[PDB]
RNA sequence: CGACUCUUAGCGGUGGAUCACUCGGCUCGUGCGUCGAUGAAGAACGCAGCUAGCUGCGAGAAUUAAUGUGAAUUGCAGGACACAUUGAUCAUCGACACUUCGAACGCACUUGCGGCCCCGGGUUCCUCCCGGGGCUACGCCUGUCUGAGCGUCGCU
RNA sequence: CACGAUCCUUCUGACCUUUUGGGUUUUAAGCAGGAGGUGUCAGAAAAGUUACCACAGGGAUAACUGGCUUGUGGCGGCCAAGCGUUCAUAGCGACGUCGCUUUUUGAUCCUUCGAUGUCGGCUCUUCCUAUCAUUGUGAAGCAGAAUUCACCAAGCGUUGGAUUGUUCACCCACUAAUAGGGAACGUGAGCUGGGUUUAGACCGUCGUGAGACAGGUUAGUUUUACCCUACUGAUGAUGUGUUGUUGCCAUGGUAAUCCUGCUCAGUACGAGAGGAACCGCAGGUUCAGACAUUUGGUGUAUGUGCUUGGCUGAGGAGCCAAUGGG
RNA sequence: AAGCAUCGCGAAGGCCCGCGGCGGGUGUUGACGCGAUGUGAUUUCUGCCCAGUGCUCUGAAUGUCAAAGUGAAGAAAUUCAAUGAAGCGCGGGUAAACGGCGGGAGUAACUAUGACUCUCUUAAGGUAGCCAAAUGCCUCGUCAUCUAAUUAGUGACGCGCAUGAAUGGAUGAACGAGAUUCCCACUGUCCCUACCUACUAUCCAGCGAAACCACAGCCAAGGGAACGGGCUUGGCGGAAUCAGCGGGGAAAGAAGACCCUGUUGAGCUUGACUCUAGUCUGGCACGGUGAAGAGACAUGUUUUUUCACUGACCCGGUGAGGCGG
RNA sequence: CCUCUGGCAUGUUGGAACAAUGUAGGUAAGGGAAGUCGGCAAGCCGGAUCCGUAACUUCGGGAUAAGGAUUGGCUCUAAGG
RNA sequence: UGGAGCCGCCGCAGGUGCAGAUCUUGGUGGUAGUAGCAAAUAUUCAAACGAGAACUUUGAAGGCCGAAGUGGAGAAGGGUUCCAUGUGAACAGCAGUUGAACAUGGGUCAGUCGGUCCUGAGAGAUGGGCGAGCGCCGUUCCGAAGGGACGGGCGAUGGCCUC
RNA sequence: GGCCCGUCUCGCCCGCCGCGCCGGGGAGGUGGAGCACGAGCGCACGUGUUAGGACCCGAAAGAUGGUGAACUAUGCCUGGGCAGGGCGAAGCCAGAGGAAACUCUGGUGGAGGUCCGUAGCGGUCCUGACGUGCAAAUCGGUCGUCCGACCUGGGUAUAGGGGCGAAAGACUAAUCGAACCAUCUAGUAGCUGGUUCCCUCCGAAGUUUCCCUCAGGAUAGCUGGCGCUCUCGCACACGCAGUUU
RNA sequence: ACCCACCCGACCCGUCUUGAAACACGGACCAAGGAGUCUAACACGUGCGCGAGUCGGGGGCUCGCACGAAAGCCGCCGUGG
RNA sequence: UAAGGCUAAAUACCGGCACGAGACCGAUAGUCAACAAGUACCGUAAGGGAAAGUUGAAAAGAACUUUGAAGAGAGAGUUCA
RNA sequence: CGCGACCUCAGAUCAGACGUGGCGACCCGCUGAAUUUAAGCAUAUUAGUCAGCGGAGGAGAAGAAACUAACCAGGAUUCCCUCAGUAACGGCGAGUGAACAGGGAAGAGCCCAGCGCCGAAUCCCCGCCCCGCGGCGGGGCGCGGGACAUGUGGCGUACGGAA
């Protein structure tokens, strides 16, 4: 019968992200002669809170090296950053915390965050709240490097691509219980319309494959193909193993 | 015309 | 017989059938076969001595001019006119005119903001200020001017 | 009796026809006979569910009532083998048999599907008798007491509660007795809505599932009378010349009920245990018809005090607070 | 709903929109995230079953498997051959995936039950718990308790028609316009009704509707489409009205929601029949350069394998700001 | 709940009665849920001060638990800047 | 009665005959002078006007709303309902001397109160892309997307070409 | 009996520019909507049967293209709103005890999807009023909540097999298990209902076989109408029967 | 034919139905409207014309059509059916 | 003789302008519309969508008297009525 | 590091033109159902039909054979009669369904590219004069611009054409 919640999310409208009070996209600096060859220094003017983001950001002010002009950036704050700190960045950047250098330079066992997945992308992996990647090992020829992400996957990467040293700030956020529904409500009110979530079993059988029945049961296996048309693809999508 | 009975009243109900 | 009720008739009411009319339709046929940036169709707002509606018209607004016609128009006024005079009234319509939206065109739809040329007050080009006029849509064609390119060459 | 049309397919058959401007050869199409099947067998290619439901209709068809029927249920005879210490028949009654009843349930499908409101309870009237009690009596295996059996008989009665939606059931208690039934399984414009029997939900079982369940659970709108009649009361009506009076009475209706105590009497009767009755007297129950002297209830005589908050400057006199409160 | 627990996804990605786009939402995001499910605070637990249906993992070792391409004979349409992707099959994993979780016999020096033993059988055979519960047919189960009396309530029992573990089991303070049961108090709920007040109803002035209506309107019985206002046979019948009343008009209402028929439908479902967006795979096309080599056939051809390259094509960044020599 | 400022004419009419049924309010002897499916409905309770407070509990609660006492008027006293 | 057209015969032609269709449109009954004009405590006395007063107005008294108002001002919506004078046909479910009715006239004055300007969520042209197509997508993305400014120079005119 | 065309069976002869896998006949069966001295064509009227809106009125549906979020659902932007009490969380102070650890006592403090309770928001029970209403869902009392997943104005977003849904198949302008508006559309109906003047004559059937047939058709039967061919009461009859012999 | 009396007879129509006065449905009353049509195709019957033919269309020739969008005629008279 | 192009005529015509006619309809008919009709009115909007003709030849449309607050009457008069 | 050709591309309120919307009976191009019929239904049918979008004209479209035929042959298109409810299609069911010939209405035929020849022999726009001017045209005259050899004009196009 109906289009199920899930399918409607793609259309946007009501399920678009709430983004008025968000401070900006949380990127690294753009590459340039300075970053590519030496190091550009910039100070941390303030640390901020960004709605719908666990991590804190940092307003970091550089000087544009072509026009007399003080550019500014929004880094994801590595934990241990403070205001009135200097943040150095580039190839000849030193290996301390809050210091974006190319993964290639930094040694094995180096902890990083806001890691560029591709060179020049301005910081894509491991940038949540208490998260970090680890540089495993370099392959000098091929100019490539191996990195262990937060998920536990070990991804290969161009030595060129950069990442900030140290973990992300605002760690352990998920340790505190929420307790109140309201405290959940307020969390997702800063993000998007995704919260008080009705179980498919409760729904009639027009608004969910699991719906209907004189008992709240599923009635078909809750695992499912991922060669599955959007509508059925519900429950445990291509679940390799399902249990505890 | 006059209202008479509600829709779910169905006056002479003999199920 | 008394009142009431019923029936029938007379007259009267209620109601608007029937009949009789018909500046309306419906159908068939004939001829022509024409809209619009030179601003259409449509919409809006206006316009009469007294006029609300319909119709008619556009700030020249129940119409101007012209031509034909030849004494009205008429609900009441008032008037005109010498109806032996371009001359009332109608008709025709070739000249003139035609508010604002609208393809809708300076940009916006508040009826709001503008730019650029010329003119009058205002100055004595002092720019202001006010008023008036004329331009200021997109697309595309032919040409025109100014240009761009480590596009292809030449001469220096 | 042991079997199958069109269309399609397949095979077989002839020096066969056509395969299109002509000719050769493949191919295809024809013609004629078999075979491949339609068992819903004169021959569609086809799974559920709906309580979220809809439409056209149907009393050609169910779920009430009411009809017929009466198997089944209930009630009642005949016969008499037995029981009854003895004795078929006081009271019973086998094996058989004949009936009635429509307060059981079935059969049935006549009536109603442009709808006859679907269980119970409450309330109220009336009718029946197949009589529990009470009146009058016949019987006994009736000494008395208690008693069953039968007759006239439906006048009068036939209750209060615990559980349950219940009908039904059971138990407590009282009683004279706690008999049984009918009236559209009396009675929803009388109520109620606890239950069945929409929609929400829960559980179990069943179903892959949607969903199902005379399986359990909880939540869930009960409309209209002012018409006619009926009944209740209320004015009136024709007659008698008019009016009043005091009256008669046709017809309708109708009412009383049952119990206890005392006495008879510890008497009859009885071995005793136990244990009556008639006439009297004193009272009570249920019902009926009145009434307010008394007791009680009401009370806005807004009667008279008392009191809260406020308001007429205060006193006094009052008012307001949907009847200020008492 | 927090809490718990699963699942997918490292971005040319997961999930999803869109008729289409170098389209879009999540995403101003990056696993302490986004997406998809279940269960439902805490406490305490969460047994066994991978046989079935799902999901998933691997894959020349391999059954089948299409179009193209390759060979074959044929005059050609062609037929035949080999070749062979996903998917099925084959083989593992998975139950906080859908779900599922037994039946006989005999046995203890009174009897009874049966610790014990014997079989037959499954993928195991219901573990911990819990119970005649909102789940128990029989059923008003039995025993206790609560009452003078209890198909009710509570506590036990368990044989459980048909309880049971995130289809969550067992618990549980606080809370609940939630479902029951009893007690205290309180009461017109009742015995059993009464009186009082206001607004109505009532009568008048003024004003003034509607539904409904074949004709109408007293009964008994009869017969009748098997319950009559009318018909038959009886009883009977007296103008015009008022306030009431709910017996009857099988009163009004709405072309029965029930039930059945119709070759009438819709909503939903799936192992119905027929399709389809999407998705997965294979072919041809845009599609190039060089290197190496390798088989297969033949005595050059085809198949190409792997490794580079960059010029198409794609992606990212930037105010295209220092690129390679 | 009563009042001033300000605002109204009792909500589309009046009059006369004071029957039954109603709608909305009250009160009831003795009993006290015997009523009913069921305490439905109404009634009890209620404010403050002072005492006093159980089971159970996630130790927070439960809790206004429950159960008691007092409360006016007047005339003083003491204590707080 | 009515006041202008109409008929017989022979042929032809039809939108040719009504009691029903819960028929269609219009009209009228009985019901019926009936149901009814019962939510939110409340009225009374005098005078005035007037044909006429339960209801208008004035005065007096008694009442209510009781500053979370039945008071005083706005928003949206209405659109002349505002104010005055006059009318008593209709309407205002009795009445009316009254009214938001009807008929005549009147009435809204801003540099400062608001629109107007800004951006918000969003909407939406161009470039580009898609699209059989009306178009759609898209809003910074596959753009040669700035027409402005200062200072200098050179030219031209307009001016006591001085400045 | 005969003839023609198909078809079979059997048989014996003819023909010539081309003698042949040529052509032509015969006899006897058997298929044909055939011939056997023609009856059609045109026009008109009637009845019947169809195809069409098709006697009239009637669905539930289906499709195409548009209008709506002024109600309500949810997101976003910007504004506004929420007496008086109770309980008394962390933090802090003092004092007392403790040898230390720290503990007690009295305060202060004002936490909370905390309690009562107004406005606001809601809508439990009376199964109260009303039920041709004040009202196409209102009124009274009684209730739930009242600093938060709180209430609310304006703006803006999402549109019909679509939206939105703390999930009731709820809501989407009194409409929702698929909105409204117009068209396709006079949709189809084996089923309800209706179907208009007079007289005259005749006058049925509910059975047959077949049918996705059993509320319907087909086919026989039963009816009517039109006729024709003959017959003879015109002293001059053959045939037939719901009999009997 | 208007009214009234009396005796006898006599239930309300329409409709589906085996069966309706029905406790079956539709119907308060009156007016006007209101449902077997037209086209095509077939069939049989009947009337008329011609008859191994028949035919008329379609076209053409004759008029501005008053009556005419008729009527008449055509080696088209028969391409053709 | 394809992969390029132009071309009058007979043919179509429920819109338009301007005419003509009818075995049509005759105000519940005929167009929704004989009339101030796509009007009034309704709906947020798409959209829906009415009713409604007739004095008489001529206004000669009732001067005047009188009752009444008036509406309404009674006489008088106009008209063939 | 200039200046100059061209090529490809920009910008102009540059000079002068055109297109945009409406109407929609008829016409051309797409798009395209489902009621419905089949007594069910899915192919079929309804139907290349309604709705949707686009573009016209007084008509449009079509049109001068890559045609019919198989004859002793006809000879663009369109229209009417006929072919014909035929050949054919089709759960070969329901249903659908043309064409050629024949007779009429009308009647009309042509032009390029190419291949070639001819001093680009051609075109557009400027500017001055004479006429003409309410459908911007003729004639003349300008070392006045441009278009054009990446091809303009005359001859010529299958019926043959050129010399
Ligand atoms: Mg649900
Ligand atoms: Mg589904
Ligand atoms: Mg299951
Ligand atoms: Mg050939
Ligand atoms: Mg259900
Ligand atoms: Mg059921
Ligand atoms: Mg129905
Ligand atoms: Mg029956
Ligand atoms: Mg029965
Ligand atoms: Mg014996
Ligand atoms: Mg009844
Ligand atoms: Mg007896
Ligand atoms: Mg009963
Ligand atoms: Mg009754
Ligand atoms: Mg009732
Ligand atoms: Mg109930
Ligand atoms: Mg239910
Ligand atoms: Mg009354
Ligand atoms: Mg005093
Ligand atoms: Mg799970
Ligand atoms: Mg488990
Ligand atoms: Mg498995
Ligand atoms: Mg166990
Ligand atoms: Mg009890
Ligand atoms: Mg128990
Ligand atoms: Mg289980
Ligand atoms: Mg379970
Ligand atoms: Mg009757
Ligand atoms: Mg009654
Ligand atoms: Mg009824
Ligand atoms: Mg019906
Ligand atoms: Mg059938
Ligand atoms: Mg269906
Ligand atoms: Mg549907
Ligand atoms: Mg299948
Ligand atoms: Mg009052
Ligand atoms: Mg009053
Ligand atoms: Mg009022
Ligand atoms: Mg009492
Ligand atoms: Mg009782
Ligand atoms: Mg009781
Ligand atoms: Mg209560
Ligand atoms: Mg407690
Ligand atoms: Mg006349
Ligand atoms: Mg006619
Ligand atoms: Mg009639
Ligand atoms: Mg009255
Ligand atoms: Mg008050
Ligand atoms: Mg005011
Ligand atoms: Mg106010
Ligand atoms: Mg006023
Ligand atoms: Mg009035
Ligand atoms: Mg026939
Ligand atoms: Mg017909
Ligand atoms: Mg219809
Ligand atoms: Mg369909
Ligand atoms: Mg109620
Ligand atoms: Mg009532
Ligand atoms: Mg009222
Ligand atoms: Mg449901
Ligand atoms: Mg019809
Ligand atoms: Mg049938
Ligand atoms: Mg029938
Ligand atoms: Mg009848
Ligand atoms: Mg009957
Ligand atoms: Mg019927
Ligand atoms: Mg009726
Ligand atoms: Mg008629
Ligand atoms: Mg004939
Ligand atoms: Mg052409
Ligand atoms: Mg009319
Ligand atoms: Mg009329
Ligand atoms: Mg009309
Ligand atoms: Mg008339
Ligand atoms: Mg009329
Ligand atoms: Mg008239
Ligand atoms: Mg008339
Ligand atoms: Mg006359
Ligand atoms: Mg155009
Ligand atoms: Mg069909
Ligand atoms: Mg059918
Ligand atoms: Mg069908
Ligand atoms: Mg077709
Ligand atoms: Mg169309
Ligand atoms: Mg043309
Ligand atoms: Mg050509
Ligand atoms: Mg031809
Ligand atoms: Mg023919
Ligand atoms: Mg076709
Ligand atoms: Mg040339």
């Amino acid at each position: 019968g109906r289009v199920i919640r899930g399918q409607r999310k793609g259309a946007g409208s009501v399920f678009r992200a709430h983004v008025k009070h968000r401070k900006g996209a949380a990127r690294l600096r753009a590459v340039d002669f300075a970053e590519r060859h030496g190091y550009i220094k910039g100070i941390v003017k303030d640390i901020i809170h960004d709605p719908g983001r666990g991590a804190p950001l940092a307003k970091v002010v550089f000087r544009d090296p072509y026009r007399f002009k003080k550019r500014t950036e929004l880094f994801i704050a590595a934990e241990g950053i403070h205001t009135g700190q200097f943040v150095y960045c580039g190839k000849k950047a030193q290996l301390n915390i809050g210091n974006v250098l190319p993964v290639g330079t930094m040694p094995e066992g180096t902890i990083v965050c806001c890691l560029e997945e591709k060179p020049g992308d301005r910081g894509k992996l491991a940038r949540a709240s208490g998260n970090y990647a680890t540089v495993i090992s370099h392959n000098p020829e091929t100019k490539k490097t191996r990195v262990k992400l937060p998920s536990g996957s070990k991804k290969v990467i161009s030595s060129a691509n950069r990442a900030v040293v140290g973990v992300v700030a605002g760690g352990g956020r998920i340790d505190k219980p929420i307790l109140k529904a309201g405290r959940a409500y307020h969390k997702y009110k800063a993000k998007r319309n995704c919260w008080p979530r009705v179980r498919g079993v409760a729904m009639n059988p027009v608004e969910h494959p699991f719906g209907g029945g004189n008992h709240q049961h599923i009635g078909k296996p809750s695992t499912i193909r991922r060669d599955a048309p959007a509508g059925r693809k519900v429950g445990l999508i291509a679940a390799r193993r399902t249990g505890r | 015309g006059m209202w008479r009975f509600y829709t779910e009243d169905s006056p002479g109900l003999k199920v």
